[PDB]
């Protein structure tokens, strides 16, 4: 649910 | 007629298919997104705004996959490949993005038709 961002 | 500015579209429901990228023994496509970005674990208990889970694109590597799929910056991620993330985790989501069992990740995102135009708006 949290503040968590990625690239992929 | 044909295309009112000023109206809120709201939400345009299409699908893209956004393909990882050749990076030598890496297929990826170096865009970037946002599962958490203005959120906490505390709204979970209700999904945030129930299901909502706050999937949204923040940027892209641009001139390359994601966009010319037809992604851009500023766009929410409802599902991949049919598989709605709104129900599953952002590490689920993941895997379903980047393994190797596709070439290509089909989205359901949700558009505001304010397209790349660079325009800044930033409201906190």
């Amino acid at each position: 649910k949290e503040n968590l961002e990625s690239m992929v | 007629m044909s295309y009112i500015p000023g109206q809120p579209v709201t939400a345009v429901v299409q699908r893209v298919e956004i393909h990882k990228l050749r990076q030598g023994e890496n297929l990826i496509l170096g865009f970037s997104i946002g599962g958490g970005i203005d959120q906490d674990p505390s709204q979970n208990p209700f999904s945030e705004d129930k299901t909502d889970k706050g999937i949204y694109v923040t940027r892209v590597s641009e001139g390359g996959p994601a966009e010319i799929a037809g992604l851009q910056i500023g766009d929410k991620i409802m599902q991949v490949n049919g598989w709605d993330m709104t129900m599953v985790t952002h590490d689920q989501a993941r895997k379903r993005l980047t393994k190797r069992s596709e070439e290509v990740v089909r989205l359901l995102v949700t558009r505001q038709s304010l397209q790349k135009a660079v325009q800044q708006s930033m409201l906190s």
